[PDB]
């Protein structure tokens, strides 16, 4: 039934679940944060700073 | 660190049936709100104050970024917390070493405290505690207040 | 109670009619005695400008702000 | 005048990206029925 | 669980809230069970106003 | 067959048809379509068209370096004026490009098209027999177009003072516009903004308000066609605290206290508002312009105070003179 | 580079006219 | 339901879930806390913002000197 | 900013809760009927 | 020591203690008469 | 595993389909003349 | 809604006479005004 | 009658409502489903309505959430709910029915 | 019963206006917004932080008078009475704008209160609280433009004057230095604002047109007045007609009256977004394809290009008076005249 702005809410009644999906969202902002340090000390030049 | 996560989260999605989460009485989900603000709050409270004490005072670690008024010789060195009314001076390090103390230490105050007290019931009727999606709703609140000051400092 | 009842109720009319003057007239003896002006720091029409100067009247310091009114307030700018 | 190699893929990705995303739940559903 | 919505037939969740209870006044094991942990922080909030001293 | 003209006849007045076809409507496609082909091949690909007859030009087209935004249909050049200008009048089909004949093939058939749109809504509204009034309330973006595509030009003495058709060309109507005239202190222009602030607040009120009353709505429904019980229901009470507000506000000002005044009046305030601003628009086409005040404040020494109404001269000024290539030597002027 | 894709998203546009119009969901 | 021995030892923290303490409680209490706490963030919004002036606090750059 | 309409939305759906669904969680769900009829 | 504008923010937080002090005074008071 | 008791599907119907590419479509010839500036 | 007895002070009463008495007071002020030679 | 129903005050309901009454899980809470089959504010008049009072001898029960059908523009019926949310609140709504019932007719049932 | 129950049913009974807790704040913060407004457009003067004239008393016209901004010299002062800048002197205050923050404060407070009011009524009737969640669109607009760009530039200086000339100004302003009208979100909120007219009028009309018993003699009386109407109509008619005209209608009620809810005000919010850009200067003045074409070809010109020009003498004309606090001169050989091009 649920719309396209209501798939989240199979987990309002379950927090195993829940705490699944909050996992979740916590690797992909680690990975995130790993990955743009990466990439951008690919394009860093350190030779010269002033 | 992500890939651990990853693999947690996956475990914690295949084991959804756990009778920690239910309550017995009557075999259905539930959580105790109150009580995990507390331990939450008792966490963040130890966290800040050993950030404070242990991180920015390089009392064992290294310390912060520290600069002159021109920002031409800047470096990373220890820094004194400072308490007296020049420690609210918003461009002086001191006052940042001091917040991470005094925050932390009523973070453990009141983390002790939401453990030893339950809410009163007129409070527990009128913001309609039990009811998980109100800690979201206060949670927003909090979140776009902290985003809007920094970004004005 | 409809408004227009209480509009032409008695009681209305014998406080009403003599308070409804005093203040129209309060309002018009606080512009024509020339106090409106000194009270909202609202320059007279002959005064915007100084002798010497022909230059506006410019706050340039927000601590000493009242110091320069005073001195542009002194000599009749 | 110089255009961007990369607004190019902006705009490729912008509007593939949502299409394909609403056709296929709108195919899942259509299964739903039959 | 939450059935809901023939708007459209659809369908819209909230939440399961627990039942309100008044307290019971404490055992005296609920007592000494508190004691521990009420002691415990008040030592630990003195020895953290002491690091506190000593860390200036 | 039934010999073709009758059949022809039950064809275009049957309101079986999936898109009705009337007799304005039979005007209506070529026009509308003729247009509409000429608008985007001219879009993509006009070659600049000169717009001041000195022999310097403006792209409009897209494949000579525009995007969405810059683009426009430019319009026709200054030294034709109000001249009717059809492809049989040029004698070379590049001379035709090259003085803006395209922009009135677009804006005459585009014009007859969109009256015809309204007569075939007055004929589609006859045959259902139901109270035909939807077509009066277009007749306000109606009337807009005829004031900004027509009459404005006519009133100047050219149709290159026409508005172009193109994102970017708009504003440049505007701006300009404003430089000449002064629109925003006309209160026409006034009762416009009014009109439209007005119409979309409250299309916000009256949704919100509906939604929030509307409980449940079913209509039987068949394998062929709809029922003939519209079920529906709703929330009947309110408190009085949309009593002072809107009770003793809308029962005084509606003249009524009946709900019918309501959908009058949703439709009432924004065409009425558009109506206004599109005659005052015209009335600059014969230069009346809209108050300005400079000098309204003097003092006693002999000096001049400035307002705020100066500092929007000086920014009209300031417009106004870059948009003058043509002589340095303009004291009063404008037609 | 450009052009094209402007025109090409113009087309479809007018594409999900002729679909909205012919092939409407049957409501019932 | 799955018995497990981390479960079973976190199951005392998750069993009070709905208990109240009578009436008002430290309302009045939370109040003084809150009221406190909205004054300290006008005294440190002012300072910032140079409205209050502390004699021996210099808001600008120059205070890294 | 965008938060903002965040916080209103769903400090709404919460303290609404009884109107968004028709039942109220106050109820348990309802086993067992009663009528009345003449 | 005290400077001027510390005064000026006590006299700033008396006026806001004295105006909703009366306020909420005020509205108890009348409340309490025509119950 | 044992079932997940709130397993619920998601539905999306034809005009929705037809709306939602409307306005990607559309938002995309919007933005698309500052993405290649 | 408000008692018909009607008190001198009265949620209705401060309504009316703090959208009247500035009112008069004003629009004797600006009358005033039109009579001031520039 | 000691018992009766009033959706303006000051004037009374003279139709007569069938009444779902369910009982939760034992009896704490339920609710309380009103059906009016044509009622005379349906009919005629122009007064705001703003809830359902239930007055009598012991009070008020005030309840709002009454709804309307309307079937092509005609309003044909009036539906109202009022839930008892405490074992205070819901016994004395059966008194209160009882005393509705006894006064104004007919019988009672339950099903199990 | 206590206290604290008397007096909250006490703010919750039945009278012409309801009060509610919202109103403790709405009410007086309206009225000294709405009063200080009014004593201020016509005592108040601006000579000394504009040098402008606006008021009644100096002798203006309904259209040119303002309650003006205070200075740039004065930063991002809150300016209290007993702050340390007119320090506690009336006149000064008067003078030094201080009545401007009053109005922009006092009057966000009132928005705040009207918002809790909207919800304070729907949940003691026990409606949906939609209308005061339309209301966010306003609140949006109003910190956006008067609190949160001002904020964002040096000082109150440039936040939008109260007053119907002081605002057309504003529109200038923004067209001759960000040029606003070529920003996206301004180009969605135009289009929104637009389509919210566009329903209004013809829902307006479309409704009043396919009544049940527009002749018959009605035998329909209530009304029911809250319903608005909604069953005074026939949908199916309504469907059977734009149907035809336009090949496409509703044919559910609620989702149109959701949709005339929708478009207005996601108009407003994707502007509100746009402004809070424009406060850290982010703004779309060029593309910077037609700069180049145009820096290596002068034979290139596009109503684009044309705007370019006009924006560039907006500016210089109009600065050295509308910023006297920058002093700028400019020699009439350095300002930018058509002719010279
Ligand atoms: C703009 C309107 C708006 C609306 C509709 C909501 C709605 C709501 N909020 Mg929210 N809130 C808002 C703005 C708003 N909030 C703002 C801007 C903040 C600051 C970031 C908060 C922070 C907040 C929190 C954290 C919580 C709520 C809660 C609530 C809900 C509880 C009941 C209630 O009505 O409280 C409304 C009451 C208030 C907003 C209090 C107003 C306080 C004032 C008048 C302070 C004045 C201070 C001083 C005298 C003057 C300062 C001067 C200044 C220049 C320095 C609720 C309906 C709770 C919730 O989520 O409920 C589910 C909860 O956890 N509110
Ligand atoms: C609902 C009531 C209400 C609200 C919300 C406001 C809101 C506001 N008013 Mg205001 N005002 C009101 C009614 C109200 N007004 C009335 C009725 C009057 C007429 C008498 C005024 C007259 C007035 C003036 C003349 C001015 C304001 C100003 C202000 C604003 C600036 C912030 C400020 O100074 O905060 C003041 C608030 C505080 C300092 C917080 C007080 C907190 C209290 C009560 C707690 C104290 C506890 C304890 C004793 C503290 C111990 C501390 C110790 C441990 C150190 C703010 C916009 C000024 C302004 O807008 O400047 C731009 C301004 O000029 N007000
Ligand atoms: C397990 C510990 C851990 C540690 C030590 C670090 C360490 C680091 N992370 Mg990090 N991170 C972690 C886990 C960790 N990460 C996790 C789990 C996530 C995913 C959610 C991230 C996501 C993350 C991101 C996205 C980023 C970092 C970055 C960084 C580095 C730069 C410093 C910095 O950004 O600090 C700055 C930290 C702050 C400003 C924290 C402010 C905290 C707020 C405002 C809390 C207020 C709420 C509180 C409860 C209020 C009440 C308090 C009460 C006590 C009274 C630093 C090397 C950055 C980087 O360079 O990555 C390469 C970056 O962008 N982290
Ligand atoms: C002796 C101990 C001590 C000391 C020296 C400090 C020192 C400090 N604390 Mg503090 N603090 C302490 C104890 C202490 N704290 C304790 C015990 C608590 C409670 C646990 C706090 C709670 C606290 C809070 C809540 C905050 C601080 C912050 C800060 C610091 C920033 C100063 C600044 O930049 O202002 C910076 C900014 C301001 C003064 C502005 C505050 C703005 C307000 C309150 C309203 C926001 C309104 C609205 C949502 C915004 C719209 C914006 C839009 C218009 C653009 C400073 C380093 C602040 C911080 O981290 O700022 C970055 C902050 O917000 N501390
Ligand atoms: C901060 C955390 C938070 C959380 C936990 C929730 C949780 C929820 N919201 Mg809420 N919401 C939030 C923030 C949050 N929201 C904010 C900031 C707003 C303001 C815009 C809203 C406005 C909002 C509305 C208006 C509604 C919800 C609904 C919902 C529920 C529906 C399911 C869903 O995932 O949508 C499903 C997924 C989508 C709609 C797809 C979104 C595609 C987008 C636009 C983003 C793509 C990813 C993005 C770019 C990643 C970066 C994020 C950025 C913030 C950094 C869900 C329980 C709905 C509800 O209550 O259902 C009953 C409902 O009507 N939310
Ligand atoms: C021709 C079409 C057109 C249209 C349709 C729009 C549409 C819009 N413009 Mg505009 N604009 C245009 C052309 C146009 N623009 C041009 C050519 C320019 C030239 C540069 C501008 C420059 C411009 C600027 C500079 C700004 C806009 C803004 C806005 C928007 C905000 C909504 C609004 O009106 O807020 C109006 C104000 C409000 C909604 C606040 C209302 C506040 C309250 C409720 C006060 C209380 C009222 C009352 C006293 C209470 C009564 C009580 C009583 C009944 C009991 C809207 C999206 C604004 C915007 O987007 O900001 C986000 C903005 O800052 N526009
Ligand atoms: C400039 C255009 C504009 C104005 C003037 C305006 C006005 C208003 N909108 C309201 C509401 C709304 N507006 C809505 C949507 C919209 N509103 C829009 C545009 C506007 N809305 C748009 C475009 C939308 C579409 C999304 C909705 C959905 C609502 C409502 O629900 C609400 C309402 O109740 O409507 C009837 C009213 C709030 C009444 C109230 O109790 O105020 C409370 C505030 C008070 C009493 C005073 C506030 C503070 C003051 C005095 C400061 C401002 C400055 C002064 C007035 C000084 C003069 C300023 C000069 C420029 C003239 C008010 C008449
Ligand atoms: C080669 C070529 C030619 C290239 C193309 C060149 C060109 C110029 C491109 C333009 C691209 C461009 C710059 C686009 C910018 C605009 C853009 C992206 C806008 C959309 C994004 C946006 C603004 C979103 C937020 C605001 C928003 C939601 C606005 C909505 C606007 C909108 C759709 C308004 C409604 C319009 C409309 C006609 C509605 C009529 C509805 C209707 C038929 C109702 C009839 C009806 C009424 C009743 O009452 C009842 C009862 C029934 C039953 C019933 O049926
Ligand atoms: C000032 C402009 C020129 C004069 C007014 C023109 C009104 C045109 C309305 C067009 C709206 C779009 C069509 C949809 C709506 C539509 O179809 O309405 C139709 C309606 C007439 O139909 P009714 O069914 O109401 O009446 C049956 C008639 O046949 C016999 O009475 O029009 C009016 O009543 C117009 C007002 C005349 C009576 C009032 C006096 C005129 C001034 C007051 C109202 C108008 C101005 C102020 C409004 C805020
Ligand atoms: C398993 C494992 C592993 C691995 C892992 C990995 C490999 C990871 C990574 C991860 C990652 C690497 C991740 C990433 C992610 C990302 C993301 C998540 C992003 C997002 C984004 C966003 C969200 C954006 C947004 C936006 C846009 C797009 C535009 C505009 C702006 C914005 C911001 C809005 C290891 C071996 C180690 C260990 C063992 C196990
Ligand atoms: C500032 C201030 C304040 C305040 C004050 C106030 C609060 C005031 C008020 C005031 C007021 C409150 C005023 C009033 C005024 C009004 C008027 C002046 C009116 C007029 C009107 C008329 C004249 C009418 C007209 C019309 C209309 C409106 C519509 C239609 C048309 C006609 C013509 C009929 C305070 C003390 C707090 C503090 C310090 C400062
Ligand atoms: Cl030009
Ligand atoms: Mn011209």
């Amino acid at each position: 039934g649920l719309p396209w702005y209501r798939v989240h809410t199979v987990l309002i009644n379950d927090p195993g679940r829940l705490i699944a999906a909050h996992l979740m969202h916590t690797a992909l902002v680690a990975g995130w944060a790993g990955s743009m340090a990466l990439y951008e000390l690919a394009t860093f030049d350190p030779s010269d700073p002033v | 660190l992500s890939g651990l996560l990853f693999l947690a989260a996956c475990w914690h999605w295949v084991y959804w049936d756990l009778e920690l989460f239910r309550d017995p009485r009557t075999g259905e989900p539930a959580l105790d709100l109150p009580k995990m603000f507390g331990i939450h709050l008792f966490l963040a409270g130890l966290l800040c104050f050993g950030f404070g004490a242990f991180h920015l005072t390089g009392l064992f670690g290294p310390g912060m970024w520290v600069s002159d008024p021109y920002g031409l010789t800047g470096s990373v060195q220890p820094v004194a917390p400072e308490w007296g009314p020049d420690g609210f001076n918003p461009y002086n390090p001191g006052g940042v070493v001091a917040h991470h103390i005094a925050a932390g230490i009523v973070g453990i105050i009141a983390g002790l405290f939401h453990i030893l007290v339950r809410p009163p019931q007129r409070l527990y009727k009128a913001l309609r505690m039990g009811n998980i999606e109100t800690v979201l709703s206060s949670s927003i609140a909090a979140v776009f207040f902290a985003a809007f000051v920094v970004a004005g400092t | 109670r409809p408004f227009s009842d209480i509009i032409t109720s008695v009681r209305y009319w014998v406080i009403h009619s003599i308070t409804i003057p005093a203040l129209f007239i309060a309002g018009w003896l606080f512009v024509s005695t020339g106090l409106a002006y000194d009270v909202f720091g609202t320059p007279r029409p002959d005064s915007y400008y100084a002798q010497e100067q022909r230059s506006i009247p410019l706050v340039t310091d927000r601590f000493e702000a009242k110091q320069q009114v005073e001195t542009f307030l002194e000599q009749l700018k | 005048m110089e255009v961007n190699q990369l607004g190019l893929i902006a705009t490729a990705l912008f509007v593939l990206v949502p299409s394909v995303f609403l056709i296929i739940l709108y195919v899942q559903t259509e299964s739903q029925q039959k | 669980m939450r059935y809901t919505t023939d708007e459209g037939g659809r369908l819209n969740n909230f939440a399961i809230e627990p039942k309100v209870y008044q307290a019971q006044p404490w055992t005296p094991q609920q007592k000494v069970r508190a004691a521990l942990l009420v002691g415990g922080g008040l030592l630990l909030v003195a020895g953290l106003v002491a690091i506190a001293v000593g860390v200036s | 067959s039934a010999n073709l003209w009758e059949r022809f006849c039950n064809w275009v007045t049957s309101t079986d048809n999936r898109l009705y076809v009337g007799w304005f409507g039979v005007i209506m496609i070529p026009t509308l379509l003729a247009a509409t082909i000429c608008f985007v091949i001219a879009f993509i690909a006009a070659p600049p068209v000169d717009i001041d007859g000195i022999r310097e030009p403006v792209s409009g087209s897209l494949l000579y370096g525009n995007n969405i935004i810059t683009g426009a249909v430019v319009p026709s050049s200054n030294a034709i004026g109000l001249h009717f200008y059809p492809i049989w009048e040029a004698a070379s089909l590049d001379e035709w490009l090259y003085n803006g004949g395209p922009y009135q093939l677009i804006i005459f058939h585009f014009l007859l098209g969109a009256s015809c749109y309204m007569g075939r809504q007055w004929e589609l509204s006859y045959r259902l027999g139901m109270r035909p009034w939807i077509c009066v309330a277009y007749s306000a973006p109606l009337a807009s177009a005829f004031a900004v595509f027509l009459i404005y030009p006519i009133g100047q003495g050219s149709f290159s003072d026409g508005m172009p058709l193109g994102i970017s060309g708009t504003f440049n109507f505007m701006i300009v516009f404003q430089a000449e005239h002064n629109i925003l202190m006309h209160p026409f222009h006034q009762l416009g903004v009014a009109g439209v602030f007005g119409g979309a607040l409250f299309c916000a009120m009256h949704g919100s308000l509906v939604t929030s009353s509307l409980i449940r709505e079913t209509t039987e429904t068949e394998s062929a066609n709809y029922g003939y019980k519209f079920g529906q229901e709703e929330e009947t009470y309110n408190i009085v605290a949309a009593h002072g507000y809107f009770g003793r506000l809308i029962f005084q000002y509606a003249s009524f206290n009946n709900s019918r005044s309501l959908h009058f009046f949703l439709a009432a305030w924004p065409v009425v508002g558009v109506w206004f601003t599109a005659l005052g628009i015209s009335t600059m086409a014969f230069n009346l312009n809209g108050f300005n005040f400079n000098h309204s404040v003097i003092d006693a020494k002999g000096n001049v105070i400035n307002t705020w109404a100066d500092i929007i001269n000086r920014a009209n000024l300031g417009m106004e003179v870059m948009h003058e290539r043509n002589a340095h030597n303009f004291p009063l002027d404008l037609a | 580079m450009e052009t094209i894709t402007y025109v090409f998203i113009f087309a479809c546009i007018i594409a999900l006219f002729f679909f909205a119009i012919f092939f409407r969901e049957p409501p019932r | 339901a799955r018995r497990t021995w981390l479960g079973d030892i976190l199951r005392p923290l998750n069993s009070e879930y709905g208990k109240v303490a009578p009436g008002w409680g430290t309302t009045p209490l939370m109040a003084v806390f809150m009221g406190l706490f909205l004054v300290f963030l006008l005294i440190i919004l002012e300072i910032y913002n140079s409205t209050l002036i502390l004699d021996g606090v210099n808001v600008s750059w120059k205070a890294l000197g | 900013l965008l938060f903002f309409f965040g916080h209103i939305w769903h400090g709404a759906r919460t303290l609404f809760r009884d109107v968004f669904s028709g039942i109220d969680p106050e109820l348990s769900p309802e086993q067992v009927e009663w009528g009345f009829y003449q | 020591t005290i400077t001027p504008s510390l005064k000026g923010f006590f006299i700033g937080l008396l006026s806001g203690a004295v105006v909703l002090g009366l306020t909420f005074a005020v509205l108890i008071a009348i409340s309490q008469i025509d119950k | 595993m044992e079932p997940n008791p709130n397993r619920q599907p998601v539905e999306l119907n034809r005009t929705s389909l037809y709306l939602g590419l409307l306005l990607i479509l559309v938002l995309a010839l919007l933005f698309s003349s500052y993405f290649f500036n | 809604q408000e008692p018909v007895s009607y008190p001198i002070f009265t949620v209705r009463w401060v309504a009316v006479h703090t959208l009247a008495v500035p009112t008069i007071f004003f629009l004797g002020a600006i009358a005033a005004m039109q009579f001031i030679q520039r | 009658a000691m018992a009766e129903i009033q959706f303006i005050r000051g004037i009374n309901e003279e139709v007569v409502p069938d009444v779902r009454l369910t009982r939760a899980r034992d009896g704490s809470s339920g609710q309380a489903m009103f059906y009016f089959d044509n009622p005379k504010i349906v009919q005629e008049g122009n007064l705001e309505v703003t809830g359902m009072y239930m007055v009598d001898e012991e009070g008020e029960i005030v309840t709002r959430d009454v709804n309307a059908k309307f079937i092509n523009g005609q309003p044909v019926a009036i539906e109202a709910t009022y839930t008892m949310r405490s074992p205070q609140e819901w016994d004395r709504f059966i008194r209160f029915m009882d005393r509705y019932a006894a006064s104004h007719g007919l019988g009672f049932q339950k099903s199990e | 019963r206590g206290w604290f129950d008397i007096l909250d049913d006490w703010l919750k009974r039945d009278r012409f206006v309801f009060v509610g807790w919202s109103g403790i704040l709405l009410f007086p913060c309206a009225y000294l917004a709405l009063g200080g407004w009014l004593t201020g457009t016509t005592f108040v003067t601006s000579w000394y932080t504009h040098g402008l004239a606006s008021s009644y008393l100096e002798g203006c016209n309904f259209l040119t008078v303002a309650v003006s901004t205070p200075a740039n010299s004065m930063g991002h002062s809150l300016l209290l009475l007993w702050g340390p800048e007119a320090q506690g002197d009336f006149t000064r205050w008067c003078q030094l704008g201080g009545l401007w923050t009053f109005i922009a404060l006092h009057g966000a407070f009132g928005l705040i209160g009207f918002m809790l009011r909207q919800f304070e009524i729907a949940r003691l009737v026990g409606v949906r609280p939609y209308n005061a969640i339309a209301f966010s669109a306003p609140i949006a607009v109003f910190v956006s433009v008067f609190l949160i760009y001002p904020l964002g530039q040096s000082s109150w200086f440039f936040a939008p004057s109260f007053g119907v000339a002081a605002i057309f100004r504003f529109l200038l302003f923004f067209q001759g230095f960000h040029n606003w009208t070529l920003n996206p979100f301004h180009m969605m909120g135009v289009a929104g604002v637009l389509g919210g007219a566009l329903l209004c009028a013809i829902h307006g009309a479309t409704v009043e047109n396919t009544l049940f018993q527009d002749g018959e003699g009605a035998s329909t009386f209530r009304a029911f007045n809250p319903t608005q109407a909604e069953e005074t109509y026939s949908m199916v008619t309504a469907n059977r007609f734009w149907s035809q005209i336009f090949g496409i209608a509703f044919s559910n009620k609620r989702w149109l009256h959701f949709f005339m809810l929708f478009v207005p005000v996601t108009g407003l919010w994707m502007s509100a977004i746009g402004v809070v850009g424009l406060a850290l200067n982010l703004r779309s003045y060029d593309f910077i394809s037609q700069e180049i074409r145009a820096a290596e070809d002068p034979e290139f010109e596009t109503f684009y290009t044309k705007n370019l020009l006009l924006n560039e003498g907006i500016r210089a004309w109009m600065a050295p008076q509308d910023q006297p606090h920058e002093n700028f001169v400019f020699p009439e050989e350095v300002l930018p005249r058509g002719n010279a091009l």
